[PDB]
Order: structure tokens, then C-alpha cells, then sequence
């Protein structure tokens, strides 16, 4: 609809061409498909939303959370983990995301996608270390959300993984 | 490290203010009076946390996880009729035992003793229908005879039957003692069972209260509602930190660890500013005042919930929550002005603590004069003299040992000499609990493992 | 399949009428016995055969026959149940009215008349194909009910020694009559050892108590009771009433149930149920179920030893909370060293048929379990029977028949049943410890 609506009015302003007409139908054109875009990445896809989540599961903003996951993955960061199934480990995360407050989200139809577009992925880090450092967390993103928001990508600088580690040292 | 917390509500006082507490929380997270709540269950989204105090039996109905137990039976039953269907009628306990025949703690020790496995069977069950549990809240009332013997069979079973759980307890002191003798009997047998078992104490002195209550309210006269309704206020805002958890503070046992220095060290003293979800809470927007004139009014004797009798007191741990939009610049402010009038020991580096809360999204919004309020928590030992005016009254009394002939029924114990010898015994750990605060008042306490190694 | 209620004394014709009408009400069949559903729709998922014989005019007679000295009770169920059962179906004795409570003048009287029961069984055999045995609805406290079901018993044993019999039986509560009562309670009791092959026990005391405090008025009706007993009726029997894909007869229930014919003596329980909101999820049934608060028997143990159980759910259940459930209860529950932790979880489907019970949504359960709370019933009657006669001789005044030609077999039978009890109680007692399999172990 907006390509045809726009190739009426170009087609219409064909006869100027280069002018100040049509300037300011690219101007209208460019402010409304970014208010386009930013209502749709904010209604269909929640981007404030998401970036809230990962504030508080990577940034540790939620610290009931962190601490919920914390007392239920406990005995698992105590034994050492390098060599496990690691099904487990996932059926621990998703009863430590139903036991914390984001019980809310996985009721939610859109938030229960939101969460389960976490990976439950864990990088080994150590020969036969403790499961707290052998422990690792894994995101992995989805367009259009991966257009936007940077998460801890194999070529990048890692900046959410050291501050993950950081925080989790603390 | 979050878990959930049973209310124990017990005696008369502690029925009262479990009831306000229950109400405060409904009016917060909007469930009402009605026990169904009073949101959608379609919004499902919530910034807060219900689980850890109310049971999610149905999809729109939260039961509070509380038991209430009382020998009379008539405010149990007006509770029930004014809160139809919010609580829950299997946890209320009454035994049919009749009246309390008097006011000594004896009395409620042995109501607690011959019923105790019907509380402890409800307790069970109260526990077996939850999953991740964390400690109870006591409410002793020791103004009450059987209230507090009530409270003090209810922590000695506890100690010892779940030794892995936190336990903290309120302790509400009158001002005027009608019956002074009795009432410091039933509060120096109390306090024996605290400093025993209980991990955490919460005095609550009710001079301070009928100051608050005739200061920012306009009637002159005090009426015991609204004097508990203080107090209910005080709770809720302390368990705030775990209903809306904030970033720092999400667990009774964290908030705890950095108000209890030592196990023997377990009383603190509470203080608040002028409320703003009380009955006359209009006058509130006229004083117009920032976070750093309400970091003032908290270390002010005048909002303390307690006498003060601030003659250089000695701090060990004050800690603070700031609820609503607070600066961090004026945070800073606040703890540079504080720091160079607060009393600190030479022993210890450690200063004063400071957490941010949330306020809650369907609270009446407040103006911008009051809508920050705050709430302060201090490891003071200024309550060695609430308990010594006790003790005095203990060692000016004792000497011909009057009412003895009421704390003798009921309790394991029907001879004098058994009593009098409890009573000493009670004394003697009274005295060393004073002694002990003292002596932690000064530096050698620090020096005692630094001259012995 | 095939079962034939058997309604013995008042107590069983009360019970009987109280679960005919709840099977009617719940299969949409009403008093006057005619189809309530539409004739355009034929497919239907419950099994109303084995209950009732459908007639020409689609009529669902209840298979039923009623053994009762006491034509009264008889007649007042006929006149409340006009256009249901069948009068051929109905045997009053041609007698009159009862008179005596002892075992003795029910068995003469079963004796005499067996003929007839014996014709009319053969009659409602004979009517279908498909048969598996026969229920049984008395209490062991009254003395001509108790007398007909051992006549029944009896025939039934040497004549069909292929049907499995199942029976209810209903324990007085402590009162007077259980100074006489408890011969005719002993009487049945060995007539089961000797020849029932399944029996349900229900205490009247524990009956009182749980209709009052489930009633609102403490003034509990033997109305109330028999409505009580045809709902636990009927929840047991949900399973073979409606089956969909796993239980479709009490043969399954009582193999998972009943480990041995020595030990064919069971305790029920139900909760929650009305006779309007929901609050008892599935955990909390099997938990109430678990609790003695709510069984229909006197439990009297801190810890009974349970051999088997078995549950039946009623309602849209979770696997997550069934599971729970189950952990707990493996958890609290203690079980025998040489027999199995077995538990059984059946899902019963609820009839659409049905008027909707109040607190609609609330799932509710019931349970059948084998434990040590029966023995202890058994060995307070068989304590009662052995101090009343050790201690007064009045038993020998109120028989007839051979019983009343002479007074020492009486006394010789009655020392047999007390010797066959005992006997059944020290089986339950050593079942209860682990050393009962050491003979294979
Ligand atoms: N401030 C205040 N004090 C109360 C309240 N309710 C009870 N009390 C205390 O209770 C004392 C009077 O005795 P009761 O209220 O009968 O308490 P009790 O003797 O232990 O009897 P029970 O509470 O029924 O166990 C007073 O001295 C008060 O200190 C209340 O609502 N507010
Ligand atoms: N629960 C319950 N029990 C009943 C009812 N009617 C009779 N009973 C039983 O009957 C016993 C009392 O004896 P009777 O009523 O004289 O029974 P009976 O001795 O067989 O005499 P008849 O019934 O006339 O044949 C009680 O112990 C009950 O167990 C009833 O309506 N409800």
C-alpha cells in the first residue's frame, strides 16, 4: 500500500522532478516509515520489552530473578557440570523461569515467545571445573529483533559476555 | 535466596494488626476485602509479587498465607465478617478454650502447650501446600498475657522444628502499663524465649505511637485501629522490599544480614516519616520536603516508632529503604550530612545503608511534596532502656513476689519456689543481655578476639 | 459383565434407591425409567447395560432385586420409584413383617424361601448373556439383613462358583444393640471369610461424622447416609460406567486392588462433594483422600500399613499436579517391605448427562485402599462379641429354627466365626510385617 501510494504521488510529481515538492514527499516518506517501523518493532514485536528482558536476565536488572535462579540452580553450580546431558539443566531453567516472577511473561502469549527465544545453551569453560564456572549463557537472536539489538555475537567484542561473567563473579 | 513468609497472627493486638497489615496489602496490590482480586486475571503482568503472601488458589482469588490464633473468639469472628471470604477460616484457631482467665503468661504458655498439635498440624499443612519457604513472622503483643505466652510456645516449638528457617518477631510495648507488674513479667518472659530462639526482634514502644498518632492526626483522642494501623503500615513497607522487589534488597535473609551483626545482638529500632496511606494522611502535601529532609526526619527522634532517649547513642547498623523517586545526587547528599552527625564506633568502618524501592502502579499517586517516603531501621541500643525500666520494676517487686498466685496454674510448674526460680532465671538472662549490649556499646567488644588470638 | 444389585434389609433398599436414582439422574433416565435423551442421536460413550435392561419401549429397568423381610420399606421405594423397577424383581418373603433382629430367623427365613430368590436369579441370569457376578448392598448390624446375605452368599457360592461376588457392608457405630448386633456383624464376617470374594467396609460412626461436618445441620439423617453411600457408589463405579480406554470392568480394579482372596476387605474415601466454588486442585484432593478426615471408615492409626490403593479422579486434571501428587504420596505413605509401592491413578470422565453438582469445576477424588484401619474395626467388634458372651449368656433366648433346638451349636458356631476372625487377623497382622514373603524370600 505505501509503494503504490507513493508511486501515484511520484508518478503525479513526475513533470518537476528534482524540486522542493519533491523533497518534502521524501521527508513525509522517510518520518512516516520510521514511525512505521518503530510502532510496528513496538506493538508486534515488544522491542522496549525485549531489551527490558535482557536488561535484567544478562544485566541481572531483575535481581528476585537472579536470585530465584540462583537458589534453583544452586546444587548445580556446586556439583561440577562440564559433563552432563545438560536436559536437566534446561528443565531447571525453565522451573527457575516459572518459580520467579516472569511466570507473568510465560502465561503472556507474546512474552512466552519473548522468553523462549532464549538458547538454552552452556559453553563449557574448563576441564572438570566447578559447574558455576563451567556454566555459560548462550542468546541467540531472531530478525527483526537481530537488526536492532546486539547481543554477545561470535565476531563481536563479547561486551554483554564479560559483564555477564563480571556480574556473576560478584 | 527469596522465599516465602506465614504471617502468625496471635492475641488480640496481633489479630488487629495482621487484619490492617491484610487490608494495607489488598489496598496495594488490589484484591480488596473480598479475598478475589480486584484486577483482571487477564493482566496477568505484574510488577510485584503476591506469592510470597498470598496463595493463588484460583486464577482471581489470593489467600494470604496467614494463620491467625486467638483465645477469643469474638474478634476472630468480626475479622471474618468484615473480610468475607479473604481469609481463610481453616487457619483461624481458637480451640474453644472460652476466655483468657487473666493476663499472665503463664496462661497463654499452657493454651499453647495443650493445643499444640493443632497448630502444629496447621502449620504443617500451611507448609506442605507451598514449595520454597524461607522463615515466619511473629506477632507477640507481649502487652498481652496469653498473647505472649501464646507467641513464646509458638517459637519454642518452631526453634526446634525448623532450625533451618529464619524467624523474626514483633514485639509490641505499651507506654503506660496498667497492671506493671504483670505486664513485666509477661514481657520479661517473653523476651527469655526471644533472646533463646528468635532470630529477629522488632520492638514497637506505643509512647512513640500515641506521639504520631496525636501529632499528624487531628483528632486528639487515640483509638487502638488506627494505632495498630501504624504498625501494619511499618510491616508493609519493611516486606516491601520483597512484594516489590528492588534491585539490591530481595530477601528477608539479605536484608537481615546486614542488620544482624551477631545472633545475641537481634533488637532493632524502627522509624518512619509522616505516612501517606493512613486515615488523615491529607496533610502531607504542605510540608514540602525533599530526600534529603526525609533522610533528616528518619534519623529524627521525633519519627522513631520508639523512645528514643538518645543520650549518644551507639550505632551498629542503620539501614534505610527510600520508596518513590529518589535522586541519587541527593542520596549522596543526605550520606555526606549524615556521616558527620551520626555517632559511629572507633571498632568499626561500617556506615550507614541505602536502598531504593519501587512504588506501587495502582497506589493514589501522591503530590510532588510527599510522594517519596522512607523508612529506617537502626541497631541501636537505646532499647536496653525500655527493658531496664522493666527490670527495675522487676527488682523493686520481686523482693516480696506479689501476684504469685496467678502465674502458678496452667504452666508446668504449680509450686512457688519453681516460679520464683524461673523468674530469677529470666532476670539473670535479661541482665546479661543488657550487659552484653553494653559491652558491644563499647570498642573492647571488637578487642576481645584482637588480645586473644 | 453383567452385575445384579442385591438390596438386603431397609439399609439395602434405602441405598438402592438412592443409587438408582443418582445413576438415573446422571444418565439422563429419570423415575419413570424412559429414555430422557433424544431419539436422533444414538452414540453414547457410558454403559448402562450391565445397570439397566433396555426394554422394547426403551426402557431402562434397573437389574435389581430386593431381599427384605420388611415389605414396608419395599413398598414406600416402589411408591417413590413408580414406572422404575419391576415387580417381578421384588421379593418380600411372603412373611410379613420383620421380626427379630438375629442372624438366625434371616438365615431360617432365607433357608425356607430360596426357592424363589433362587428362581428369580436364575430368571434375570437367564435374560442376558454376558454376566460377571453379582452386588450385594447389607449392613452387618441388622439381623435379618445380615441372615438374607449369608443365604444369598451361600447360593450364590454353590451355585455359580465362577461369578465374583462383591459386597457393602455398613458397621453399626457404638451403641446398645451392638451387645446382639455383634453376633449378626461376626456372622456375616464369616460367611465373607468363607465365601465373598470382595468386600466394601463402611463404619457409621465415621459415616455420622463425616455428613456432619460436610451438613450444615449436626442432625444427620440414615437418609443422608444411604445418599452418602450411593455417591461413593457411584464414584467407584464411574469407572465401569463410563469406559473410554483403560478400566472397563471391576475385574482390573479388584486385581490391581485385592492381592489375595485372604485379604478382600477394603476401605473407601471421597472428597470433595456436596449432598458453589471451586479450591481443591487435584494435590489437594489426594491429599484430603490421604488425610483420615475424610475417609468413610474410622482409621484409629497413626500410621495404618497401606498394602494397595487406588484412585480414581474425577475432573480436567494436570499430569504436572498428578505427579506431585504422586511423589508426595510415595513420600508420606509407608509401605510393606515384601509387597509393592503400587499406586493407581484412573481418570474418570464426567457424564454430560448429568446435572451439573454444586461447586461445579472442582475436581474431586476417590480412593480404595487396603491398610490396618479394617483390622482395628474388626478386632473392636470381635472385642465387644468376645466380652458380651464371656460375660453374660443371653444369646441363647432369641433364635429359631435349629438354632433354637438346641443352644450349643449356636455357642459352637459362634466360637468358630470368633476363631476364623482371629485367624483373619493375624494374617492382616503378619501382612503387615515384612517377614510374610520370608516362606519365598
Ligand atoms: N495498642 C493496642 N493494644 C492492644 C490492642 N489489642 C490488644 N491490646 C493489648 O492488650 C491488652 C489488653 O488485654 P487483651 O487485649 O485482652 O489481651 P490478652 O489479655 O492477652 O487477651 P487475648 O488477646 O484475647 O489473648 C492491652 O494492654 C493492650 O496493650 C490494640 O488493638 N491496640
Ligand atoms: N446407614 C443406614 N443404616 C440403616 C438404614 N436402615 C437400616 N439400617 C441398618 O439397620 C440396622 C438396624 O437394624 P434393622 O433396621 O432392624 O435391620 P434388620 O435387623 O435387618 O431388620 P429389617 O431391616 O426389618 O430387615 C442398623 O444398624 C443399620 O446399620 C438406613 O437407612 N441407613
Amino acid at each position: 500500500e505505501f509503494s503504490k501510494k507513493y508511486h501515484v504521488l511520484y508518478q503525479s510529481n513526475s513533470y518537476r522532478g528534482i524540486s522542493t515538492n519533491f523533497f518534502e514527499i521524501i521527508n513525509d516518506q522517510y518520518s512516516e516509515i520510521v514511525n512505521h517501523t518503530n510502532q510496528i518493532l513496538n506493538q508486534k514485536f515488544h522491542y522496549r520489552d525485549v531489551v527490558f528482558a535482557l536488561k535484567n536476565i544478562l544485566l541481572m536488572g531483575k535481581s528476585d530473578f537472579m536470585d530465584a535462579l540462583i537458589e534453583k540452580a544452586n546444587d548445580i553450580l556446586a556439583t561440577p557440570s562440564d559433563s552432563l546431558p545438560n536436559y536437566k539443566l534446561t528443565r531447571v531453567l525453565q522451573e527457575a523461569v516459572q518459580l520467579s516472577s516472569l511466570r507473568h511473561l510465560m502465561n503472556s502469549p507474546r512474552n512466552s515467545s519473548v522468553i523462549n527465544g532464549l538458547d538454552a545453551r552452556v559453553l563449557d569453560l574448563g576441564h572438570g571445573s566447578v559447574g558455576w564456572d563451567v556454566f555459560t549463557l548462550d542468546y541467540i537472536l531472531y530478525p527483526p529483533l537481530s537488526l536492532v539489538l546486539n547481543v554477545n555475537r561470535p565476531f563481536g567484542r563479547k561486551e554483554y559476555l564479560r559483564i555477564f561473567n563480571f556480574l556473576w563473579r560478584f | 535466596m527469596g522465599g516465602e513468609i506465614i504471617t502468625l497472627q496471635a492475641g488480640q493486638c496481633g489479630n488487629h494488626v495482621g487484619k490492617f497489615l491484610w487490608s494495607q496489602l489488598a489496598k496495594e496490590h488490589a484484591i480488596g476485602t473480598d479475598g478475589l482480586s480486584q484486577l483482571p486475571d487477564s493482566s496477568t503482568e505484574r510488577d510485584d509479587d503476591t506469592k510470597p503472601f498470598f496463595r493463588e488458589n484460583s486464577r482471581n482469588k489470593f489467600t494470604p498465607r496467614a494463620i491467625m490464633m486467638d483465645s477469643e473468639p469474638s474478634v476472630i469472628a468480626d475479622v471474618e465478617n468484615t473480610f468475607r471470604g479473604f481469609f481463610d477460616p481453616r487457619n483461624t484457631w481458637v480451640a474453644s478454650d472460652g476466655a483468657s482467665a487473666g493476663n499472665s503468661w503463664a496462661n497463654g504458655y499452657d493454651i499453647g502447650t495443650r493445643n499444640q498439635d493443632d497448630i502444629l498440624n496447621k502449620i504443617d499443612k500451611e507448609i506442605d501446600s507451598t514449595d520454597n519457604f524461607e522463615g515466619f513472622q511473629l506477632l507477640h503483643s507481649v502487652a498481652g498475657g496469653t498473647g505472649s505466652g501464646l507467641g513464646s510456645n509458638l517459637l519454642e516449638a518452631l526453634c526446634d522444628r525448623y532450625p533451618k528457617k529464619i524467624l523474626t518477631t514483633y514485639s509490641v510495648f505499651p507506654a503506660r502499663s496498667s497492671e506493671v507488674v504483670v505486664q513485666s513479667y509477661n514481657t520479661i518472659l517473653a523476651l527469655r524465649r526471644l533472646i533463646e530462639d528468635s532470630d529477629a526482634t522488632v520492638v514497637f514502644d506505643n509512647a512513640s505511637l500515641l506521639n504520631i498518632s496525636g501529632k499528624v492526626f487531628r483528632n486528639p483522642n487515640i483509638d487502638l485501629q488506627h494505632t495498630n494501623q501504624l504498625i501494619s503500615t511499618i510491616i508493609s513497607s519493611v516486606t516491601n522490599s520483597i512484594r516489590f522487589p528492588s534491585y539490591m534488597y530481595s530477601s528477608m535473609s539479605s536484608i537481615y544480614s546486614t542488620l544482624i551483626p551477631s545472633p545475641e545482638l537481634h533488637f532493632l529500632s524502627p522509624s518512619f516519616t509522616p505516612f501517606t496511606s493512613d486515615y488523615i494522611h491529607d496533610d502531607i502535601a504542605h510540608k514540602g520536603h525533599s530526600s534529603y529532609d526525609v533522610m533528616l526526619d528518619l534519623l529524627d527522634p521525633s519519627n522513631s516508632l520508639v523512645s528514643t532517649a538518645m543520650n549518644n547513642p551507639t550505632y551498629f547498623n542503620v539501614y534505610n529503604t527510600i520508596i518513590g523517586n529518589v535522586e541519587p545526587r541527593q542520596i549522596s547528599r543526605a550520606m555526606t550530612k549524615l556521616q558527620q552527625r551520626i555517632k559511629f564506633p572507633s571498632w568499626s568502618s561500617s556506615a550507614m545503608h541505602v536502598n531504593i524501592g519501587r512504588r506501587s502502579p495502582y497506589l493514589p499517586l501522591q503530590p510532588n511534596e510527599n510522594e517519596v517516603s522512607g523508612m529506617m531501621l537502626s541497631n541501636m541500643s537505646t532499647v536496653v532502656n525500655v527493658f531496664e525500666n522493666a527490670c527495675n520494676t522487676f527488682d523493686k517487686v520481686f523482693a516480696k513476689g506479689a501476684f504469685l498466685n496467678n502465674y502458678n496454674v496452667g504452666d508446668l510448674f504449680q509450686s512457688m519456689q519453681n516460679v520464683q526460680d524461673e523468674f530469677a532465671e529470666s532476670r539473670e538472662v535479661v541482665q546479661s543481655l543488657m550487659e552484653d549490649y553494653v559491652a558491644a556499646e563499647q570498642d573492647s567488644y571488637l578487642d576481645d578476639v584482637l588480645v586473644d588470638d
